[PDB]
């Protein structure tokens, strides 16, 4: 079996090749998460020098791991779908063992701990890849937005985002974002949530998705007309 | 030891991007161009033969399109024997889903699988990845008629219209100006056609130089048909676009 | 390249002496060992004000008598407090007791040197493992990614790490009473933080024969934080 | 050029550089010779008193191979002792099958391919000793020297180390002085007398003297080591010849 | 020990190229010329059997191989690696077809299964390509005759007729012109000598010339009689005498 | 230079320099002595600590009931091979019924080092050993170093400035060997022994640490309040 | 375990299964649900050896949840009956088998079709109007051959159900402490909770 | 054996015996059949002994590991789905045991799981197990309601095991109490059968059969 090892120490005391991971995370497309008084929403960036494609069938951006928990992502897609997939996996093993749901902490840790031993394990690279995953524990209300990295780390965010531009975003976020008085309703998270990405995008077109999570397993995601209404809107009280 | 010798196919640029991946994308840039056009009522495939010789057996040829199963099909962009390893394993995996389920495979299934094997050989087992990228033309009774990509990445997205291979570029504007969402699979065989013709490297399309196929439901009642067309058949289909 | 398990001229191990630096690119974490008790705290350092900071877990719980407190590539230690807890576990089951504070941080330790060409690389972590039993009572151990360990009466681990640990030589002595102990580890915390220190970006814990292992709330750190400033106006 | 970094890569002149820099590890150590004789073969080796701490007699350097062959070398001494480990592991295995302990050829071709095979790939070492051994067999008396390229061929006399060119000197005479043949009690004798003439070869240190021997009527046909009044017959024997 | 070179020695370039691949098939180019035509009752064979030694027996040095009854191969480039996949592409024949169908492998298969030992070569941790082109010719009921091209990339081509190594640039032109739809088996025979007298420099003869052919059966080469069904072997390898004879009437 | 990448590769003029590296790792470590009579075995150690408020690294490790050593070097490598040791201690004890020789003891530590040293992906062994024990042949007296070299001894001893002590012990050879029926006095000749490398330093309480073994005294070891007897 | 039957009517499947878990001379239970929801419009039913039984249904029911995660899409009657006999015939041939036999009822959603699918432990799967597991099926097969129309509707095919209950009640040596019924159709999943 | 639990009103009721066999020798009547696996969670022992013992700690050893990784006290269908997919992997090995998973958790409230060797596990109000929970069924069924008072509850769980370690051959030395509540199990004694049965005996006036 191929041994070695790739993620190493260098004098400075860096693993470059973790470090290397986290640019591949910020030359993919930007990904938001945002979560309110009893929802958590999910933007995506879908960037537009693709015409032709086929919408129906193309790989979504947001992924349901179980019914009440979903994952976004920012890097390398093909990456992505093998800690989807895993994922996936741990949330029916855990069904099937605990007889009850996964909480969207442990979910988190599990996909944090996989990327985590990707980093120091012979023969294998880093995933070029960080997550953002969000949902409702069985039997809760209180929402749950999690962030994960290639290093391993994890933590839990009000609001974040990740990929190309995402410190521009960010920078959004910290300023309209107030901890005392989340968006108290859907409208309100998926408003901010889109005003967001729309410091960045281009055109608020088939170039942003939107994904809506609220508690016990009631997930949708948004059209393109109604998403486009949130554009209309947001344009028309600008110019003020 | 042998960690000298070691090229490290499987690790990161300080860029963040994947070396060998990166490389093997470049080799298919030279290969010749493979088009893939989806319809209301059918898919075309058509690919350009890699520099013919006059001595070359044509009728008795594969080279660009291979059959998956009966309802889907493939065009190759890049190391034929490379695409050949991953056609025989996808052919075997659609018989496992097919032994396993008594139905046949969903398109997106089976690409997806080929794509995550890919996918393993950027990221261990320290071995070069492969050099080759395909276009999935595929019906299923879920999405119907489906366009997919992949290239050596591992990573795999969906098309209206694709080409791959050389010249990708001006492919790709002149079908994003003339294809729509109404068109007919005889008005998608004109446009495949007219598109290579002025994409060529060559000095004129001829029909020994060319691979062609059909996905339709052009047989008896809602049933799916695939045609690989031979050589007296692009010959003719040649003609009757008014090519030569 | 050069191969993971080489020795320096000077008679180091590259990899090791590299994962050190890494440490020190850590928050800081401090313990202070007592006849009353052991505390541990720690600086949480959220990257962003967006970031829910008690979601930040750099303390841990081994055992019921066996705290953690961790410093450098965090995710590294998942699988060290991983191996803790099932090696404290497996020897309660065979063995119908506690086990030792110095048997557990021996057991973590045997995994540092376990990597070359096993794990790839050392780990990027320095553990505080601070706990009682009834043979040596109230200890405070050092972890290092190299394999070794020292007992300390105090220690100090991070980025602040000389700093704090000069201070730390001069104020403890062999009496010091538990609370106070807490005040000054929130006292050297403060000191060598960038950001201003309070509940929600500092965390305290303790380890006391009669009620274990317990993280303390933000509402008990305040007080002793409020608590800590009066008693320095004070003269 | 680094033609040299690896092992069992040819140079452009068809040379293993590698196993020519064992070799300087191999005229690196102390002096060991063999002698062989009518009945059988002798041993000897030069020790060097780095310090008057050293327990006298209690760091023995020659080596058994089941019970009658016997091993010494110089150069890297764990890397003699491997390779006698693995002597003992084919001799034993010989045994085993066969019944018959193993033949002093036998024996010289297991070793020589053992160190033939650590010259093939680049994740070994060569052995950095070169083995004198031999003993007495249903054949008779057979001595061998073995080198780190795996080389091996049967000796009248055998000589590695520091003083390697004086003991060879030295040997050349007694095969040419001595036509018919040197008896067993004699090759002890000239074996001191040769050790003491190789160490003004590695003269800051004083040393001391270890023999043992193999001899169809002196031993049995068993190896044995040289003791008491027999060891120190051997070195006034080679006292008197020095002055 | 252990091979720990678990790792590919063939890797892509910037440029995209596979080095050691191209650096393969600049071996073949250095290899001996040799070439094969496909008439309509049959296909040939040919190439030059370079002696290295006058000393040496050529005759023992076999050069035109039969694979199965129906198939034969010649190569050009390094024989050491040809003489290899030939053993291993007699026993892939058997394992992977014969013993599961009771019957041999028609031509495109057999080279589907060389090529695929090819391509892992190029792809394996710790190898090297193999330096050799085959040509393949065979015969089966459904397919009839026919005539394939092995690279060391492992991509095969089928050919009405071509040629590899030395001189396969001033070869593939003469058979160009020679060359139409209505071959019969003796012409393609009579072409591929005058073909392959172009690349020799030395002696031209039966002793310094390997041909063999895929044409009819041959019940008089089956070693046995009564049944009907077998009927004997399409691959026959030209005599010395054979090809003397040929040379006279050229 | 070139020749230093890994232990798999010899020099030019045939050297072993990452086993010579291993060996600079030992000259790092904290000095320790070992000294014999024909009775009993004694080993010294100067424990090392990282500041005052640290503990003092513990030198050295029990084996058997008759055996043990002390360190100078990398520590977990000590663990690794003094667990070796336990084990073939242990080994003997159990299918023999017999207490393992101490020049045994040393065959098997050379003979573990050596692999190391010849093979690929592996490292030397970065620690000195001091080997005491009484077996059925009396008292003993092993060095050990990770090149696979093992020296069995009247007197040694290794870490940083060792050689202050080794030269006091040549010199003390006559005396001390003839401390038959006393451990005490051996002690003290030890003691006085490794006081020869001592610098700015002095043996404090908590500083020194000893251990004996002998005809009538099982492998011991004394630290603390035990050691206050000989300063 | 014991009685397990299942009847395919006009536009649903229904399936009946006993609440009994008996061991020794012990009836330890009297309101066991033998039956998991394997999709929204798919049924499993099971009896056999102790242990197995549950081991597997939830074994097939997570793997079936897990291919409905991944494709977003549920899976045909046809298709999950063709999944666990493939899983049984394994079964069979291992070293230690499972000894579980099932009823597969189901919704096909494409066709608007009920599907009856009843597979033994050997993965002996057949299609069925009316099927049944172990000694039932000795008085049912008999009894719905007389009584079962193709045409009927959910209500014909509780009081058909009713009548094999009644039966087996009759002349079954074992107490099997009634029965519960379930119903699949176009609107998914339904207990029957007065029976 | 004889080993009961139910459910009713005010928690949970566990009682067993305390005897231990090896064919017709008495081998114990000193013998601990609860295990205290935490403040909320108890697990009954009834079959092979070592069986029991061995892997009804282990089990509690697995629990704490639940509560440290978790940071949460485990739910008993976790606890008992833990140990019946242990005892399915021995399955057919030989195992022997009887178990009962008893505890409160918030999410679930009084539970209890009963789990065997052949893999069976089930969720009830009621359970006896063992070679005398027939003779424990007899007295509990007949004299169960819901809305039995915490005193009558403790009485009618040791009455049962009483009467199982006056019939069966295979049960009896001394009954032990226990009481599952919101706050926790509470233990309510060791009781003698030596001295039990003639106090029930008299008070109660019941066991007629017998010699007064
Ligand atoms: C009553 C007394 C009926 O046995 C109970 O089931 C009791 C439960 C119990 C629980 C914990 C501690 C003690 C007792 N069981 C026994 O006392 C048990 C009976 C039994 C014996 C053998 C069995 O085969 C597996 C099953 C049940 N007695 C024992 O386990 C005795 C003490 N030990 C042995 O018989 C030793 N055997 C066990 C099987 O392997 C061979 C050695
Ligand atoms: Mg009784």
């Amino acid at each position: 079996g191929y041994d070695r090892a790739l993620s190493i120490f260098s004098p400075d005391g860096h693993i470059f090749q973790v470090e290397y991971a986290l640019e591949a995370v910020k030359r993919g497309t930007c990904a938001v998460g945002v979560k309110g008084k009893n929802c958590v929403v999910l933007g995506c960036e879908r960037r537009s020098t693709l015409k032709l494609q086929d919408t129906r069938i193309t790989p979504s951006k947001v992924s349901k791991i179980d019914s009440h928990v979903v994952l976004s992502f920012s890097g390398l897609n093909a990456d992505s779908r093998i800690l989807i997939e895993k994922a996936r996996v741990e949330a029916q093993s855990h069904r099937l063992t605990l007889e009850d749901p996964v909480t969207v902490e442990y979910l988190t840790r599990y996909v944090a701990g996989v990327q985590q031993r990707y980093t120091q394990s012979g023969g294998v690279r880093p995933f070029g890849v960080s997550t953002l995953i969000a949902g409702f524990d069985p039997r809760d209300d209180e929402p749950k937005l999690y962030q994960t990295e290639p290093s391993g780390i994890y933590s839990s965010w009000s609001a974040q985002t990740i990929g190309r531009n995402s410190k521009t975003v960010r920078e959004f976020l910290e300023k309209n974002y107030d901890r005392k008085e989340p968006p108290a309703t859907v409208e309100e998270c998926v408003k901010l949530t889109v005003r967001s990405l729309l410091e960045v995008v281009q055109t608020g077109a088939k170039n942003i998705e939107i994904t809506v999570v609220k508690p016990d397993s009631d997930i949708v995601a948004l059209s393109s007309e109604e998403i486009n209404q949130y554009v209309t809107q947001i344009e028309q009280e600008k110019q003020e | 030891g042998s960690r000298r010798y070691d090229s490290r196919t499987t690790i990161f640029s300080p860029e963040g991007r994947l070396y060998q991946v990166e490389y093997a994308l470049e080799s298919i840039s030279h290969a010749g161009t493979a088009i893939g056009i989806m319809a209301s009522d059918g898919i075309v495939l058509a690919a350009e033969r890699k520099v013919t010789s006059t001595l070359l057996e044509q009728d008795t040829s594969t080279e660009k399109l291979y059959k998956l199963n009966d309802k889907i099909a493939v065009a190759v962009a890049g190391l034929t024997a490379d695409a050949e390893i991953l056609i025989n394993t996808a052919r075997i995996h659609a018989q496992n889903y097919l032994k396993t389920y008594n139905e046949d495979i969903p398109v997106e299934i089976l690409v997806r699988r080929l794509s995550d094997i890919k996918q393993g050989y950027t990221q261990h087992g320290g071995l070069r990845p492969f050099g080759v990228s395909f276009i999935y033309a595929g019906y299923d009774d879920r999405y119907g008629y489906q366009l997919y990509t992949s290239n050596p990445s591992g990573n795999y997205t969906g098309w209206k219209a694709i080409s791959v291979g050389a010249n990708t570029s001006a492919a790709q504007t002149l079908l994003q100006m003339d294809y729509k969402d109404d068109m007919k699979v005889d008005d998608a065989i004109e446009l495949a056609l007219k598109t290579l013709s002025k994409t060529t490297d060559s000095s004129a399309l001829t029909y020994d130089r060319l691979e062609f196929a059909t996905i339709r439901k052009g047989a008896n009642d809602g049933e799916v048909y695939q045609k690989i067309f031979k050589p007296q058949e692009i010959k003719d289909i040649l003609v009757k676009t008014g090519i030569t | 390249d050069r191969g993971v398990s080489t020795f320096s001229p000077e008679g180091r191990l590259f990899q090791v002496e590299y994962s050190l630096e890494a440490i020190k690119l850590g928050s800081t974490a401090i313990g202070i060992a007592t006849k009353e008790g052991v505390v541990l705290g720690v600086e949480k350092r959220a990257t962003s004000p967006l970031l829910e900071s008690d979601s930040i877990e750099k303390i841990v719980e081994i055992d019921r008598h066996i705290g953690c407190a961790m410093s450098g590539l965090t995710a590294d230690a998942r699988s060290m407090i991983e191996h803790a807890r099932t090696a404290a576990v497996t020897h309660n089951l065979y063995y119908d007791e506690d086990i030792n504070v110095e048997s557990l941080t021996q057991s973590v330790c045997d995994l540092a040197l376990r990597f070359g060409e096993l794990m790839s690389r050392p780990f990027g972590v320095a553990l505080l493992i601070a706990g009682h039993d009834a043979d040596d009572g109230y200890q405070l151990f050092h972890a290092e990614p190299s394999g070794t360990f020292y007992r300390y009466n105090a220690k100090a681990i991070g980025s602040g790490s000389e700093g704090a640990q000069a201070e730390l030589l001069n104020e403890w002595h062999s009496s010091l009473t538990l609370k106070e102990a807490e005040l000054l580890v929130l006292k050297i915390l403060k000191q060598v933080m960038e950001e201003k220190l309070d509940e929600n970006n500092a965390q305290l814990s303790c380890i006391t024969k009669q009620d274990g292992f317990k993280i303390y709330d933000n509402e008990k750190t305040a007080e002793l934080i409020k608590e800590l400033k009066e008693k320095e106006a004070a003269e | 050029t680094g033609y040299d970094l690896s092992n069992s890569v040819f140079s452009p002149d068809g040379r293993n550089f590698q196993v020519e820099y064992a070799v300087k590890a191999v005229e690196n150590g102390t002096t060991s010779i063999g002698i062989k004789c009518n009945d059988g073969v002798v041993f000897a080796v030069e020790k060097l008193i780095t310090s008057k701490l050293l327990v006298p007699q209690k760091n023995v350097k020659i080596q058994v191979v089941d019970r009658h062959i016997g091993c010494v070398y110089s150069g890297l001494i764990p890397d003699g002792r491997h390779l006698v480990n693995r002597g003992r592991e084919e001799a034993a295995s010989f045994k085993k099958l066969y019944k018959t302990p193993i033949p002093i050829p036998a024996f010289a071709d297991r070793l020589g391919q053992y160190v033939q095979a650590h010259t093939l790939y680049n994740s070994v070492r060569p052995f950095g000793v070169s083995t004198i051994f031999g003993g007495v067999d249903k054949n008779g008396a057979h001595l061998y020297m073995l080198e780190p390229s795996g080389s091996y061929w049967g000796y009248k006399g055998a000589a590695t180390g520091k003083g390697r060119q004086s003991a060879k000197a030295e040997l050349e005479k007694l095969v040419d002085h001595h036509p018919e043949g040197l008896s067993a009690r004699e090759a002890v004798k000239q074996a001191a007398k040769i050790i003491y003439l190789a160490h003004e070869d590695n003269k800051e240190k004083d040393f001391e003297l270890e023999i043992s021997w193999c001899s169809l009527s002196e031993t049995n046909g068993l190896h044995k080591f040289v003791k008491g009044d027999l060891l120190q017959e051997a070195i006034d024997f080679a006292q008197k010849e020095i002055n | 020990m252990t091979d720990r070179y678990s790792f590919s020695l063939t890797t892509f370039s910037p440029s995209g190229k596979l080095g050691q691949i191209d650096y393969a098939l600049t071996a073949v180019k250095q290899g001996v010329t040799s070439l094969g035509i496909k008439a309509t009752n049959g296909v040939v064979i040919a190439t030059e059997k370079k002696s290295s030694s006058p000393l040496a027996m050529s005759e023992t040095l076999s050069k035109v191989s039969l694979l199965t009854p129906d198939i034969g191969a010649v190569y050009s480039g390094m024989g050491p690696d040809y003489r290899v996949l030939v053993d291993k592409s007699r026993k892939v024949a058997h394992t992977s077809y014969k013993r599961i169908y009771g019957e041999y492998p028609p031509t495109k298969l057999l080279v589907s299964e060389v090529a695929k030992i090819m391509q892992e070569a190029t792809q394996s941790g710790g190898v090297r390509p193999f330096g050799v082109s085959l040509l393949i010719a065979g015969h089966d009921e459904f397919n009839g005759f026919s005539l394939y091209q092995v690279d060391p990339s492992g991509s095969y081509f089928p050919w009405k007729a071509t040629a590899i190594g030395k001189g396969s640039v001033a070869a593939k032109t003469f058979l160009e012109k020679r060359w139409n739809d209505e071959l019969e088996l003796e012409d393609a025979i009579h072409i591929a000598l005058l073909t392959l007298k172009e690349s020799v420099e030395g002696e031209f003869n039966g002793d310094t010339i390997e041909l063999a052919i895929i044409g009819d059966e041959n019940p008089d080469l089956l070693g046995y009689t009564g049944i009907p069904t077998d009927k004997g072997p399409r691959f026959r390898k030209l005599t010395s005498q054979e090809i003397n004879d040929r040379l006279e009437a050229l | 230079n070139n020749y230093d990448g890994d232990t798999v590769t010899f020099s030019p003029t045939g050297r072993l320099f990452q086993v010579e590296y291993a060996l600079e790792a030992i000259k790092q470590g904290s000095v320790t002595v070992g000294l014999r009579s024909n009775t009993h075995a004694v080993l010294v150690a100067l424990k090392r600590n990282a500041d005052e408020l640290s503990s003092y690294q513990k030198k050295i490790i029990k084996c058997d009931e008759h055996m043990g050593l002390s360190l100078a070097g990398l520590a977990p490598d000590a663990r690794v091979l003094s667990n070796y040791l336990r084990q073939q201690c242990n080994y003997s004890s159990l299918v023999f019924n017999r207490k393992l020789a101490v020049e045994r003891a040393g065959h098997l530590l050379c003979d573990k080092a050596q692999k190391n040293t010849q093979s690929y992906g592996g490292r030397p062994y970065g620690v000195g050993l001091l080997i005491i024990g009484y077996d059925k042949s009396g008292a003993h007296l092993l060095e050990f170093q990770p090149s696979g070299n093992v020296t069995e001894l009247y007197g040694t001893a290794i870490g940083a400035r060792s050689q202050g002590a080794k030269t006091y012990l040549e010199r003390t050879l006559d005396t001390f060997i003839k401390i038959d029926g006393n451990p005490d006095e051996l002690i003290k000749a030890g003691v006085e022994a490794i006081s020869q490398s001592l610098r700015d330093e002095s043996l404090t309480v908590d500083n020194l640490s000893i251990a004996i073994v002998g005809k009538d005294t099982p492998f011991t070891i004394y630290d603390g309040e035990a050691v206050a007897k000989y300063i | 375990m014991d009685i397990i039957l299942g009847i395919r009517v006009q536009d649903s499947v229904i399936l009946a299964s006993s609440k009994a878990v008996t061991r020794g001379i012990s009836v330890l239970k009297d309101s066991d649900d033998k039956t998991r929801q394997l999709s929204p419009h798919t049924l499993m039913s099971f009896a056999g050896e102790a242990g197995d039984t549950v081991q597997f249904a939830e074994y097939i029911q997570a793997n079936i949840q897990l291919y409905s995660i991944r494709e977003d899409y549920e899976l045909s009657p046809q298709a999950v009956s063709s999944f666990v006999r493939q899983e049984l015939a394994k079964s069979i041939r291992s070293r230690r088998p499972y000894q579980v036999n099932v009823l597969i009822g189901g919704y096909d959603k494409k066709k608007n079709k009920p599907e009856l699918y009843q597979i033994d432990y050997l993965g002996t799967k057949v299609e069925l109007p009316y099927g049944a597991h172990g000694y039932s099926g000795f008085y049912t097969f008999s009894l719905l051959d007389h009584h079962y129309r193709p045409d009927m509707t959910t209500e014909e095919g509780l009081d058909l159900l009713k009548l094999c209950v009644q039966e087996l009640e009759k002349r079954m040596p074992m107490d099997f402490k009634g029965v519960i019924v379930k119903i699949v159709d176009k609107d998914g999943i339904r207990q029957v909770d007065d029976f | 054996t004889t080993t009961l639990a139910f459910r009713f009103q005010g928690g949970i009721i566990v009682a067993v015996d305390s005897r231990a066999t090896a064919g017709n020798w008495v081998a114990s009547q000193t013998v601990k059949k609860v295990i205290e696996i935490n403040p909320f969670l108890l697990g009954t022992a009834a079959g092979g002994a070592a069986d029991c013992q061995f892997w009804e700690t282990w089990l509690g050893s697995q629990c704490r590991l639940h509560e440290l990784r978790e940071k949460e006290r485990i739910s008993v269908a976790a606890a008992s789905k833990i140990l019946s997919n242990l005892v399915y992997q021995y399955k057919g090995a030989g195992l022997s045991m009887g178990t009962m998973i008893c505890g409160y958790t918030r999410k679930e409230g009084p539970t209890i799981y009963y789990v065997d060797s052949d893999g069976t596990r089930l969720k009830g109000d009621i359970f006896c197990v063992g070679s005398g929970q027939t003779f424990a069924y007899g007295v509990l069924d007949s004299n169960y309601k819901w809305d039995l008072s915490v005193e009558d509850a403790l009485y009618l769980g040791k009455r049962s095991i009483l009467a199982a370690a006056h019939r069966d051959a295979y049960s009896g030395g001394s009954v032990n109490l226990y009481h599952v509540t919101e706050d926790g199990w509470i233990y309510h004694g060791n009781h003698d059968v030596g001295e039990l049965f003639w106090k029930v005996k008299e008070e109660e006036g019941s066991f007629n059969n017998v010699i007064g």
